[PDB]
RNA sequence: UUCAAGAGGGCGUGAAACCGUUAAGAGGUAAACGGGUGGGGUCCGCGCAGUCCGCCCGGAGGAUUCAACCCGGCGGCGGGU
RNA sequence: CCGACCCGUCUUGAAACACGGACCAAGGAGUCUAACACGUGCGCGAGUCGGGGGCUCGCACGAAAGCCGCCGUGGCGCAA
RNA sequence: AAAAUGGAUGGCGCUGGAGCGUCGGGCCCAUACCCGGCCGUCGCCGGCAGUCGAGAGUGGACGGGAGCGGCGGGGGCGGCGCGCGCGCGCGCCCGCCCCCGGAGCCCCGCGGACGCUACGCCGCGACGAGUAGGAGGGCCGCUGCGGUGAGCCUUGAAGCCUAGGGCGCGGGCCCGGGUGGAGCCGCCGCAGGUGCAGAUCUUGGUGGUAGUAGCAAAUAUUCAAACGAGA
């Protein structure tokens, strides 16, 4: 039931959008998994650059 | 903040704001945009017209990047260089004339929409239009076409 | 003996009952703190004669006496000695009240100055 | 026995409805209620006078340092030729 | 002594021969996200935003804080 | 001109009215009107960071000549105007003409309120019904986080009870006494699973009913002795 002048919309929220959500909080932990991955390659290859 | 709403304020009134005549019933004029045929006719004719029919050719697989033309008028022109160059120019009087890349800057089309002070400058782009081309030789400068 | 105050001008209370919720004589569920009607069949709401009363702000009191105790004093709560010597320069206008959580040994210190410095303490004689 | 059984084996504290007893008071228009006064009890404070306190001036009594003014050191405020 | 019919709710209209209600304690009912419109407050200003990623902290705080030829790939805007 | 429970000028009752009609003086009383006090809101382009007054644009710093006048103008009684100063006083016309680091009583142009938490203090004048609903102020409250009270406390915290003392228009709160046995609160900001009389509401518990209804289908018990506190 619209009103006195706003907008027309049409979200997508008409399916089951809440079984399937994600959440980035994970988001921290996964910079640390990578630097000690990336430090440790360049470690294994030594004087090589680590770029590539 | 829940302490500066308004549900702290209808404790102890019966009906929290609705009504009793008439209640805040689940979805009682539809449910969404339902009824511009029907029962909302008013609101989108009045207030959105020219949403129901269909117009226009159709483009199956349309790709934005060839329709790109970035535009750019006359009076923003000087701002693409610093004030060394417009201000050593009019100056030892040689003819001096310097140049102006627009695409460097990140524009191609040049437009007409202002005016500009008098000295002979030069200028590279890829279009024009017409009235620019006009001030830029009234001025006594040309213009010059990439590809 | 008493510590007299500065001034002492008769008091004077518009009401002096309080003001009972409705309903709260049959039951027991039901409290004496007030708590506005608001029905629609409701008498007090609609004022009838021989009924509860309800508080405006014409009842409201003056304002040279407000809070001021029967003996025109003017009340302030403490704890220790250290919150009392700010008082010392209103000792004709406002008195001492100390805590409830105080205890014995620590009251008799209190007093003991309040005394010096001419301070009105209205509960000197507590737990002994 | 234990500080404590007014902590005694489903024993921390221990509300209300509902009951038993004791103290007071009352009773033929069911009870309860609002405003206004009266009477009686329970407690607070009299004081077993409550005569409240403070400035300056006058009087009679006694008393011991300083200040008034000078000198020495110390500290601070202000100044503008 | 005078006054004074039981509360809630529907209703033009309730003290009702209109429904609910023996009594007490505890629980109990206008939320969170996503998008939009406007009003207010702050900052920069034809510009303004790092939210994704990377450089520094082992992370006691702190899964924070600071920083970037990323410094603008890009989005909203400056032209219909 | 006749109705069904006994029956209503409101009732008792009234006939030189307490009846019917026209009229007088006196009188009674509503939250209305008038006078006053107290509370809140609204309006004053309100006022106060420190000096002038209730009639109509005010103030000094400033040179060459100096007084008896000014202000030689409406039976209009006019903002402008005239006898509470106009040249007063002190030394010797001539001169002085300090003057409030304080004159002298209601304007002091040297700085200031006992008031000045300016989100404050003061003054005038008018108004106040209220459902659905909209806004504001909440030093009304409940649980937790960040800072802060050189906070409270086994010489007794929370919680609970109270013919006790008191405050606020109210929400609610502070003291006093008893019990009890270990933690709790006030201020500035933050956040929320935040305030019940009900919903044939949910869970638990308790009453009147009530020492009541009842312990009635199928023929039937009696006498003595024994164990045993006890039939
Ligand atoms: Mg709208
Ligand atoms: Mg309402
Ligand atoms: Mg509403
Ligand atoms: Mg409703
Ligand atoms: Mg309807
Ligand atoms: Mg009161
Ligand atoms: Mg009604
Ligand atoms: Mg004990
Ligand atoms: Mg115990
Ligand atoms: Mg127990
Ligand atoms: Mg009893
Ligand atoms: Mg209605
Ligand atoms: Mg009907
Ligand atoms: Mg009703
Ligand atoms: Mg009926
Ligand atoms: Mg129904
Ligand atoms: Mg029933
Ligand atoms: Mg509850
Ligand atoms: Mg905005
Ligand atoms: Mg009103
Ligand atoms: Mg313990
Ligand atoms: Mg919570
Ligand atoms: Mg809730
Ligand atoms: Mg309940
Ligand atoms: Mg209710
Ligand atoms: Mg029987
Ligand atoms: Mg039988």
């Amino acid at each position: 039931a619209p009103s006195r002048n706003g907008m027309i919309l049409k979200p997508h929220f008409h399916k089951d959008w809440q079984r399937r959500v994600a959440t980035w909080f994970n988001q921290p932990a996964r910079k640390i998994r990578r630097r000690k991955a990336r430090q440790a390659r360049a470690r294994r290859i030594a004087p090589r650059p680590a770029s590539g | 903040p829940s302490r500066l709403r308004k549900t702290r304020k209808l404790r102890g009134h019966v009906s929290h704001g609705h009504g009793r005549i008439g209640k805040h019933r689940k979805h009682p004029g539809g449910r969404g945009n339902a009824g511009g045929m029907h029962h909302h006719r008013i609101n989108f004719d009045k207030y959105h017209p020219g949403y129901f029919g269909k117009v226009g050719m159709r483009h199956y697989h349309l790709k934005r990047n060839q329709s790109f033309c970035p535009t750019v008028n006359l009076d923003k022109l000087w701002t693409l260089v610093s004030e060394q160059t417009r201000v050593n120019a009019a100056k030892n009087k040689t003819g001096a004339a310097p140049i102006i890349d627009v695409v460097r800057s990140g524009y191609y089309k040049v437009l007409g929409k202002g005016k500009l002070p008098k000295q002979p400058v030069i200028v590279k782009a890829k279009f024009f239009s017409r009235r620019a081309e006009e001030k830029i030789k009234g001025v006594g400068g040309a213009c010059v076409l990439v590809a | 003996a008493a510590l007299r105050p500065l001034v002492k001008p008769k008091i004077v209370k518009k009401r002096t009952k309080k003001f009972i919720r409705h309903q709260s004589d049959r039951y027991v569920k039901i409290k004496r703190n007030w708590r506005k009607p608001r029905g629609i069949d409701n008498r007090v709401r609609r004022r009838f004669k021989g009924q509860i009363l309800m508080p405006n702000i014409g009842y409201g009191s003056n304002k040279k006496t407000k809070h001021m105790l029967p003996s025109g004093f003017r009340k302030f709560l403490v704890h220790n000695v250290k919150e009392l010597e700010v008082l010392l320069m209103c000792n004709k206008s406002y008195c001492a009240e100390i805590a409830h959580n105080v205890s014995s040994k620590n009251r008799k210190a209190i007093v003991e100055r309040a005394a010096q410095l001419a301070i009105r303490v209205t509960n000197p004689n507590a737990r002994l």
